[PDB]
RNA sequence: AGGAGAGGUA
DNA sequence: GGGTATTCGCCGTGTACCTCTCCT
DNA sequence: ACGGCGAATACCC
């Protein structure tokens, strides 16, 4: 759910 | 990971593995030391005491 | 030899190993160099032999370390001994942390919404395989077959006396169900099976956000616990009724989600001048009987008489009485509330947040089974009243504002003036960027604002009643319910899609001034495929990044277990509010809840409130905020 | 999960792990007593829930008596 | 149940030579670039 | 708009505003126009040399070693295949034709090199060279009885590519890529010193390679900065051969320098055509990039100047006078199709042939040396067969329906030999470049690890003669759009402004606007209209063929169109086909441009019809001098690659006047020549009871009885009769000790009867092989004396049906022992088969000349030697050729697998209805699993009593912004109403002047397309009107479709509200719902993800050999993998007893499994978990290295 | 029985 | 002698499931 | 292909  | 880099050193140092762990205890198929694997040891320490 | 086997093949062949190839390549150089040594052959070739005997053994132990690619028949390098124990496909992984198992099956999952939270639907065809020795014993027990061969025989003919034995055998015998990536421990839960007919598995609608499942194709595996210590471990620890809250937070995981939220949101709204407004009821039976007659609305304000007990924070139990001002729909939910909870919980509009709050309170104040009964009942009521509502979606729900065309034309005239500046060389990067993109980014949100002043408001003017009322639009009620949908997703259906991104990240100067309702052109639909492909490409080239991190974390922290009640220490950390340097962004409360104290918490005047060693809970963290403490 | 609650037993035992250990000892002693094979195929319950229920009723056994050394 | 292979020439164990570090190029204190010449027949060493 | 045979039995109303400029080119012409260049010659397209012969022509003169021998290629011809495409997959052959080449020898008196081969031995002849598989008429290959497709390939085009690799500054590269050869590349550094490199050697300085002329003084003359000066005072080599031996020290580790081996290498790495080639594209792309044409147009090797210029341009690009290259531009990527690949493998194998001939040209010593015992043909057949059998771009064909095939033949992979990997690549070869517009579809790709690397072809796109995709545009000359189509390549259109198809023109083809959205560098722009140069020809020019089948696509979200396109390639075809009522006008094109519909080749009129053939009577006055009779044969219940069913049905009636191109039969999932993957359902968008909760679907059970989604599935089993060592395997029915009841459904031979209903576990074929040496244990010795068991010298390798399955046998095929006199049974069966099959060929032939003579005695009764005295002797040869081959087998139509005697096949067919668990979908990206089949009196119903078909949750629609799914249901209500407006009139005064008047308001009231029914006669109005009773079909193109004013007008005419919404009634009580629901006619599919082939439970099966765990995969008996992430979860619960048995007693505690099973069956309790047998395996192979791992007791 | 290549599902 | 400053090699890169042909 | 880490060696403090 979090990459950028 | 890094299985050879680990096994060569372990064999030169003639290391010993006290099983003692979660993962170490699933490779040889016995109760992990957690959860119900602790409590059966605990609740069984009470029986040899009561038979004495 | 039985570990490098020589199984035959189809038609007079042998699918031999690579451990026999590399053993032969060593014996055939050992013998050669031996009888070369016997003859006193020259040293210039005996050395060439010795160098060849060495490389053969280095390949037997592992090829690729020094040699190039010592290779077999199918131009594929041979597999050594140091490859049968290493890497993702070695022995440790794939065989010792692995282990395919018996008493196991699979199928597709369907929805089955008449189940209780502790139940699953299991086909007869699967459940007859999985429970087959149990059935053999129960046949040969109750005098149907004498030796296990006749029982084995009547199980394959699928007699009639077999399908009720199977119903009694799987009665109170649980099973575990698992989904594809088990991302946390809620991905395995135990259930109680009930034989259905068909070939899919029925999954209770509330255990789906745990598993991360939906019903557009997913499958699931079923395992059967065999021993009484594993059958008890299935009920006491894994059974789905115990897994009410997340282990990563305290929040609930059985909160109604999509069209249970819409029914409960619908019936608890209220309409001002409605049919039956102001009546006086004295029970839930009253409002029910009067509603089932078609003479009273479900959004009509009424007055109801309540008389119930309500536990509060300290644990005391006062008495709630009187005549409250309600809606017909809220008072129809009063039947499922248990004793302990106040009717102020239901007496509101019941967006998703408030339903989760109801389940929170039911768990904290009443416990476990009270909550898993309240959740089932909320499920049934939402499922029922979203149906009876006949709620749908058409194309006129997507209402396009009336100012859109003028907004966009003014943005265009401003763009033309910016390039008018640029043609006389008065600006270089702004007069073709960061200015046009700001014009379009501002107009995008003005039009997204105009679009909610049209899907949210309404109008009635009946009795000189000309004023704005909250709409019952079906697209709006789906978002404001928190059931499904955002403001940007709704902004693209009926506003304008605005600016898009080339994959590097910069903004394409020409904005999509059209939404999905009027339809995109082809030069506008093209520029929105870059972002779509970039997103889809990120999505699959990223689960490897996160799965690697998870596996590392589980290997660093695996053997940490809670093994004693107290260690006697008196040291810790100073907790505060995690401000940004501008504002709080998280309170000290909600950061100190559940954490025990290492030092006393003396106040600024001098007196202490809490000694060291107190497990902080919700009934002790108000003292931290009411008495001005901040570290 | 019909009529034996784990919350009913967590008023007598600890840790939810002790419950499993003790219930399994009780169930093993029930099963190593007969409990079937003669006249009560579809007339009884499973030793798992029979053992789990005697803890929730302060019935035939309590944690201290569950031993039978 | 295993058996064995009576080699007539001694041969080093590749692991104790190329596992980085080398437990063989470290006992003697000679760089592996020089142990690999003596072990694959391209130079000499004075044992004494 | 009637205008065809089948296009006027049911006319489709078309919407849209844009004209017709260019019709969709033939779809498969990327597979068929490339195997034509390989094998044939065409002087119209300037191909004077087929490419099979440019390979021979360039390599043949061998001239072994001064031996008065020199071979010369003269000519070739390709043979005729043994069988036809239809018989190969029947028998198991590959559809190939032999190649024979003409080769002439020369000799003389073996003199002191006085023309040693000029005088005598001038022999010449035709010699067999190899087999070449032929491409069938559609574009597939039968390779061992298996249809295949050879996917295209997108690779890097030869030439010089100046990269940058921007990590530091000043780093600039320059690679020269060959078609085949070595990679000469250079580079720079922020220090400023030009280096070099060959294929993957270490970096050695750049002036080393420069020594081809050396001459340190004559370098700087033609070379002005300190860059080579930092290299020319970096080159220690002075002489040529010194630098050569230096470079040789890089081409060989451990070698000594020679004097004629070192110079040969360099002079033959970039200058020998047999080892290095630029291949006609490297040469022209080089001459373009470097600009000059100093080198010829046919020099495919590295001239010396093509390195000096590369060095010069590398330093100039480093100094700012030039631009670097774009690696993902479709100007720098070329397409290589199947003809080019097979030509490469032909060159590979032919080099070995010509290197073996001259070798054994000497070692053959005899008289009268004919050129037949010196050339071998095995290394050509064996390389082409390797490409086709084991290649990676030569794949199983996707059948499953017509669209799967059409869309698999149009696919362009970037992987494969000479391309990327699914792992090495990342994040920029997977991206929609600006030059994909018009050339590759930017919507259709896989959804796994292949995304961005498979990339099917666009609609109007063309691979040109060099391999670069192209797309057509309309010239805008003098500001006025003209009608001269022109194909432009990505490099070409880089300098043009290109409008779109839907810009507004005004009666003179000028633009009405003054600022439009164009594409000015592939990039979008808002520019004046006076700047425009081109304009598209269509609006589906951008999208693929499977995405142009989706109506209302400009109202959908690309993420969902992507999966709506991908899911109608998995749709199972149904029992009875059914058009879409809302379509795009492309189902006809996709069903026609595949070879499933039968097409008439000549104007004629139907003479005979049944469900096996059609006989047309050619009207020869308007057609060519054809056979006077066309016979079309029909495919009936044929198995597909996905086990589905292919079947053709005739459309025509005896007496019908047909034309050239008209459809005479429908095939694989087609209905009057339109593609029909699913059915039209009456859908209500509302939640029902949690039965459409997440994405589930609720069905009507009026649908299972109507047999809507039922499909036929044909499964083929095989039994072989081997020739095993210890005894031959016979297929005689004498099954030892088999129950006599199970001996009923089998004929006197031992095979089942065609037409029997077999269940799971029955004998299909009875084969017996021997078996001796029983030696049963003492248990059988103590209880075998009570019945006196007999001894068996034979075993039963008798085929049985698998588990779960059933069906009826529809076909049995036998191929008996090759080259062996069969007994009174097998030879008799083969003789009866010959007598029956030649007879059927007789009756097929006795009717062709029957119609021919009926026509010959037609124009003469009312010299007769012109067209009558030729036909009868032609068909006799036909029955002659078909008659022997129909029995001219190898007694098994093949070698019959040496070691095997007889191979028999059996076909079983079964019907499968939809059920809870099966996956359904619509064309708009919405899928879901069927949860319940409701009775019909529980479904919501309309006011007049009509129930509903499906209920679909409305929540899924606004979150996933696919609105075309709603507009489709509105336009389906409209058409359902229009089609009941006709059924009302048909039951009251069924004249043909009334029907002609309701059709006018159904058709010509909304829109500007005007069906023009004044061209059908009253017998045609009566069948048109009787086909429009389910709904008037409507066609809405893909970016030029119906508006909303139009759907509202049609909804009015149908008598509905101008929203899709109406009052429904609770089927369970009868009172309405509040809030009008949206009802309509969505078109829904059924995908090949049935729950019948997914269930699989297992209790105890059979285990592996090495590790002794259960097997896995549902095909043996499976067992599910309790992985490691599934062990972390049991650890996080604290479930120690659950985790200890899922690791020992359930999988590989060999001694524990047996005891657990024996305990459960007896009702006991005991558990010892000794140690998993896969830890003994690991400690036994860690000591197979030199290490000692062991257990211990720790006393200290 | 095992392995390769190719495709697909979640 | 001491200390960087490239240079080159080694180890790593998510889970479960289905189908086909081809080789041994 | 990419990254990060570690032993190796050559070029200046
Ligand atoms: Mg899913």
């Amino acid at each position: 759910q979090l990459t950028m | 990971q890094e299985t050879t880099r680990v096994l060569t050193e372990a064999s030169i140092n003639s290391q010993i593995d006290n099983l003692r762990g979660l993962k170490e205890n699933v490779l040889i198929g016995r109760l992990i030391p957690a959860g119900t694997g602790l409590a059966v040891r605990k609740e069984s320490a009470k029986i040899e005491k009561m038979r004495e | 030899p039985d570990l490098r086997p020589l199984v035959p093949i189809e038609g007079g062949r042998f699918a031999t190993s690579d451990l026999n190839d590399l053993y032969r390549r060593v014996i055939n150089r050992n013998n050669r160099l031996k009888k070369l040594l016997d003859l006193n052959a020259p040293d210039i070739i005996v050395r060439n032999e010795k160098r060849m005997l060495q490389e053969a053994v280095d390949a037997l132990l592992d090829n690729g370390r020094r040699g190039r690619a010592v290779t077999g028949s199918n131009k594929r390098p041979l597999k050594s001994l140091a490859d049968m124990i290493k890497g993702k496909q070695g022995r440790f992984r794939q065989n010792l942390l692995g282990k395919r198992v018996d008493y196991s099956g699979r199928s597709v999952i369907t929805v089955g919404p008449s189940l209780r939270l502790h139940e699953c639907g299991l086909p007869k065809k699967m459940a007859l395989e999985l429970f087959k020795p149990f059935v053999y014993s129960k046949l040969r027990l109750g005098g149907h077959a004498t030796t296990i061969k006749q029982a084995k025989r009547m199980v394959e003919l699928e007699e009639a006396v077999v399908w009720d034995i199977l119903e009694t055998v799987i009665n109170e015998h649980p099973v575990l169900l698992n989904r594809a990536p088990t991302l946390h421990r809620l991905g395995i839960q135990a259930f109680e099976p009930r034989l259905i007919e068909g070939k899919a598995i029925q999954l209770h609608p509330l255990v789906c956000a745990a598993f991360n499942a939906d019903f557009d194709g997913d499958q699931m595996a079923v395992h059967v616990p065999l021993t009484v210590e594993s059958q008890l471990e299935a009920r006491v620890l894994m059974m789905s009724t115990n897994n009410i809250l997340s282990p990563a937070s305290g929040q609930p995981i059985i909160t109604p989600t999509q069209d249970i939220v819409l029914g409960l949101y619908y019936i608890t709204r209220e309409k001002e001048g409605a049919r039956g407004e102001g009546k006086l009821f004295s029970s839930y039976e009253d409002v029910s009987r009067a509603y089932n007659s078609g003479t009273i609305d479900i959004h009509a304000k009424i007055k109801l008489r309540i008389d119930r007990q309500v536990f509060d924070t300290k644990g005391n139990t006062y008495n709630e009485k009187g005549v409250v001002n309600t809606t017909v729909g809220r008072a129809l939910l009063l039947n499922i509330l248990p004793e302990g909870l106040s009717f102020s919980l239901l007496n509101k509009v019941l967006v998703k947040k408030e339903i989760s709050k109801i389940i929170n309170q039911a768990f904290r104040v009443l416990g476990g089974k009270a909550t898993v009964v309240l959740a089932d009942k909320l499920m049934y009521a939402g499922f029922k009243y979203s149906t009876l509502s006949g709620v749908s979606v058409g194309v006129d729900d997507m209402t396009i504002p009336d100012n859109k065309e003028a907004k966009i034309e003014e943005a265009e005239k401003e763009i033309k003036q910016i390039t008018e500046q640029y043609q006389s060389s008065l600006i270089t990067e702004n007069e073709r960027y960061n200015n046009i993109i700001n014009i379009w980014s501002k107009t995008s949100d003005e039009v997204g604002a105009s679009m909610m002043d049209a899907i949210s408001k309404d109008t009635v003017s009946i009795n000189g009643e000309k004023k704005e009322i909250e709409s019952f639009n079906s697209v709006y009620m789906m978002a404001k319910s928190g059931a499904r949908g955002s403001y940007n997703q709704m902004r693209q259906l009926a506003g304008m899609r605005g600016l898009m991104a080339k994959p590097d990240g910069t903004m394409i100067e020409t904005a999509i001034t059209a939404n999905f309702r009027e339809g995109l052109s082809v030069l506008q639909y093209f520029t929105s495929t870059h972002g779509a492909r970039k997103g889809l490409a990120d999505t699959a080239l990223k689960t490897a990044n996160a799965g690697y991190l998870t596996r590392r974390l589980v290997d660093v922290a695996q053997d940490l277990v809670v093994i004693e009640e107290d260690c006697g220490t008196d040291d810790g950390l100073m907790f505060s509010a995690i401000v940004e340097d501008g504002e709080v962004k998280v309170p000290l409360v909600e950061r100190a809840l559940g954490r025990t104290l290492a030092a006393d918490v003396v106040t600024e005047k001098g007196v202490v409130l809490l000694e060291a060693g107190t497990l902080l809970d919700e009934n002790l963290v108000e003292l931290l905020d009411d008495n001005g403490i901040d570290m | 999960m019909a009529r034996v609650t784990v919350e009913d037993c967590l008023d007598k035992v600890e840790t939810r792990f002790d419950l499993v250990v003790l219930a399994s000892m009780r169930a093993n002693k029930i099963l190593k007593n007969g409990y079937s094979e003669s006249m009560e195929n579809e007339k009884k319950e499973k030793a798992t829930v029979v053992a789990l229920r005697e803890i929730a009723e302060s019935e035939i056994t309590s944690e201290q008596i569950l031993r039978n050394e | 149940r295993m058996g064995h292979i009576d080699l007539v020439c001694p041969v080093v164990h590749i692991w104790y030579l190329k596992s980085l570090p080398s437990r063989i190029g470290l006992f003697l204190d000679m760089p592996l670039k020089n142990v690999e010449k003596v072990l694959y027949f391209e130079s000499y060493i004075v044992t004494d | 708009m009637s205008y065809s045979y089948a296009e006027k039995k049911r006319i489709r109303k078309e919407f849209g505003v844009l004209p017709h400029i260019l019709d969709v080119p033939y779809l498969l012409s990327i597979q068929t126009e490339s195997y034509k260049k390989f094998l044939t010659v065409d002087a119209a397209k300037g191909r004077l040399h087929s490419g099979l012969e440019i390979v021979l022509k360039q390599s043949f003169p061998v001239e072994s070693k001064n031996g008065q021998y020199e071979l010369h290629y003269v000519d070739y011809q390709i043979g005729e295949p043994t069988f036809d495409e239809t018989e190969c997959q029947v028998r198991g052959a590959t559809y190939d034709a032999p190649l024979n080449v003409k080769l002439r020898l020369v000799v003389y008196n073996k003199d002191a090199l006085p023309n040693e081969k000029i005088v005598e031995d001038i022999r010449e002849e035709y010699v067999y060279m190899g087999d070449i598989p032929l491409m069938t008429t559609n574009g597939t290959f039968i390779i061992n009885g298996t249809e295949r497709v050879v996917v295209s390939q997108l690779h890097r085009s030869p030439g010089a590519f100046f990269s940058k690799d921007d990590s530091e500054e000043g780093a600039f590269s320059a690679r020269i890529i060959p078609y085949r050869g070595s990679w000469l590349d250079f580079e720079f550094d922020s220090k400023g010193i030009i280096w070099a490199r060959i294929d993957r050697k270490r970096k050695f300085c750049a002036t080393v390679i420069l020594k081809a002329l050396g001459y340190t003084q004559e370098q700087i003359l033609e070379n002005r900065g300190r860059y080579i000066s930092d290299t020319l005072k970096y080159d220690l080599t002075r002489n040529t051969d010194e630098a050569l031996v230096e470079i040789y020290k890089v081409l060989r580790p451990g070698d000594p320098p020679a004097a004629a081996s070192v110079k040969a290498l360099f002079e033959g790495l970039f200058f020998i055509e047999s080892r290095y080639s630029l291949s006609d594209i490297g040469r022209m792309k080089l001459n373009a990039r470097l600009g000059s044409d100093k080198v010829s147009k046919d020099i495919y090797t590295l001239e010396n100047s093509d390195i000096v210029g590369v060095i010069e341009e590398l330093i100039n690009i480093r100094d700012g006078k030039g631009k670097v290259d774009d690696i993902d531009h479709l100007g720098n990527r070329r397409v290589r199709s199947v003809g080019e690949m097979v030509e490469n493998q032909f060159r590979i194998g032919l080099y070995r042939v010509e290197k073996g001939i001259r070798e054994s040209m000497s070692l053959v010593h005899k008289d009268k040396l004919m050129p037949k015992d010196i050339v071998n043909s095995k290394p050509i057949t064996a390389a082409i067969k390797e490409f086709f059998t084991s290649g990676a771009l030569s794949q199983f064909m996707d059948q499953d329906n017509p669209l799967s095939e059409v869309t698999h033949k149009r696919r362009i992979s970037a992987l494969g030999p000479g391309g990327l990997s699914r792992d090495r690549a990342g994040f920029e070869v997977r991206d929609v470049h600006a030059t994909h517009y018009g050339r590759l579809c930017p919507i259709e790709t896989p959804e796994g690890p292949n995304i961005g690397l498979i990339n099917s072809l666009a609609s109007y796109a063309r691979v040109n003669d060099y391999g670069f995709l192209e797309a057509p545009y309309r010239k805008v000359v003098d500001g006025k759009v003209t009608d001269e189509i022109e194909y432009l390549s990505a490099i070409d259109e880089d300098n043009y402004v290109i409008a779109q198809a839907s810009t507004k023109l005004d009666e003179n083809n000028h633009f009405v606007e003054d600022i439009i959205q164009c594409r000015s560098g592939g990039e979008a722009i808002f520019t004046e209209s006076s700047r425009v140069q081109y304009m598209d020809v269509s609006a589906k020019q951008m999208v693929s063929a499977a995405a142009a089948l989706i109506p209302f696509l400009e109202h959908d979200d690309a993420n969902r169109v992507l999966m709506g396109a991908n899911m109608q390639r998995q749709a199972v075809p149904t029992l009875k086909s059914e058009k879409p009522l809302v379509g795009t006008g492309m189902e006809k094109i996709v069903a026609r441009d595949s070879g499933n519909c039968i097409i008439a080749r000549n104007v004629g009129e139907v003479a005979e019809v049944d469900s096996n053939r059609i006989v047309i009577k050619v009207d020869t006055e308007k057609s060519q001098t054809s056979n006077l009779v066309d016979i079309y044969s029909l495919t009936k219940f044929k198995r597909s690659n996905k086990n589905t069913c292919i079947n053709q049905r005739p459309i025509v009636n005896v007496g019908d006047k047909v034309e050239a191109g008209d459809i005479l039969a429908d095939g694989f999932a087609t209905d009057f020549g339109e593609l029909s993957l699913g059915h039209n359902l009456m859908v209500a968008f509302m939640p029902w009871n949690g039965y459409n909760f997440e994405d589930s679907i609720l069905l009507s059970e009026r649908i299972v009885k109507d047999d809507k989604y039922t499909s036929i599935h044909i499964e083929e089993f095989t039994c072989v009769a081997r020739d095993t060592k210890l005894g031959p395997e016979e297929i005689t029915a004498d099954i030892p000790n088999v129950s006599e009841s199970s001996l009923a459904k089998l004929d006197e031979s031992g095979i089942v009867h065609i037409g029997a209903n077999v269940e799971a576990g029955d004998i299909l074929v009875a084969k017996i092989t021997p078996k001796a040496e029983q030696q049963l244990t003492p248990e059988e010795r103590l209880l075998r004396a009570i019945f006196n068991e007999k001894a068996s010298n034979v075993v039963d390798s008798s085929l049985r049906m698998p588990s779960g399955t059933s069906g009826t046998v529809i076909n049995v095929q036998v191929f008996e022992n090759d080259k062996g006199g069969k007994s009174k049974r097998a030879l008799k069966i083969e003789k009866e088969l010959i007598d029956k099959a030649r007879k059927d060929f007789d009756e097929e032939f006795a009717v062709i000349e029957s119609v021919v003579k009926s026509s010959i005695e037609q124009e003469v009764v009312g010299e007769k030697v012109q067209n009558a005295r030729e036909y009868y002797e032609e068909a006799k040869i036909a029955i002659d050729a078909k008659f022997e081959a129909k029995k001219k087998s190898i007694t098994q139509s093949n070698e019959l697998s040496p070691g095997v005697l007889k191979t028999v096949k059996v076909f079983v067919a079964i019907k499968k209805r939809i059920q809870p668990g099966d996956k359904m979908a619509g064309r708009h990206g919405n899928k879901g699993v069927v949860s319940r089949v409701l009775p019909v009196e529980d479904m919501p119903y309309m006011e007049d009593g009509t129930p509903v078909d499906v209920c679909l949750n409305p929540l899924g629609i606004p979150s996933r912004m696919n609105i075309g799914q709603i507009l489709e249901a509105h336009l389906g209500l409209a058409s359902y109403g229009l089609g009941k407006k006709i059924e009302k009139t048909l039951e009251k005064t069924r004249k043909a002047a009334e029907l002609r008047k309701t059709l006018e308001e159904v058709y010509n009231s909304v829109g500007d397309k005007k069906v023009n029914l004044e061209a059908l006669n009253d017998e045609e109005i009566l069948t048109l009107c009787d086909n429009l009773k389910g709904g008037v079909p409507i066609a809405t193109p893909v970016f030029d479709g119906a508006k909303e004013e139009d759907i509202k007008s049609l909804l009015k005419i149908g008598g509905f509200a101008t929203n899709g919404q109406m009052k429904l009634f609770d089927g369970r009580t009868g009172k309405p719902f509040d809030r009008h629901v949206t009802v309509g006619y969505m078109y829904m599919l059924k995908l090949d993800h049935l729950v019948d082939d997914k269930m699989h439970a297992r209790s105890t099966g059979s285990y592996s050999l090495v590790t002794q765990q259960p097997l896995g995969g549902k095909a043996q008996f499976g067992g599910q993998r309790f992985g490691e992430m599934e062990v972390w979860a049991l650890q996080a619960y604290g479930a120690a007893y659950t985790l200890r048995e899922m690791l020992t007693v359930k999988s590989d505690d060999i001694a524990g499994r047996s005891k657990m099973y024996k305990n459960i069956v007896d009702g006991k309790l005991t558990m010892n978990v000794d140690v998993p047998e896969s830890f003994n395996v690991l400690r036994n192979e860690v000591r197979a290295l030199g290490i000692d791992m062991d257990f211990d007791y720790s006393s200290e």
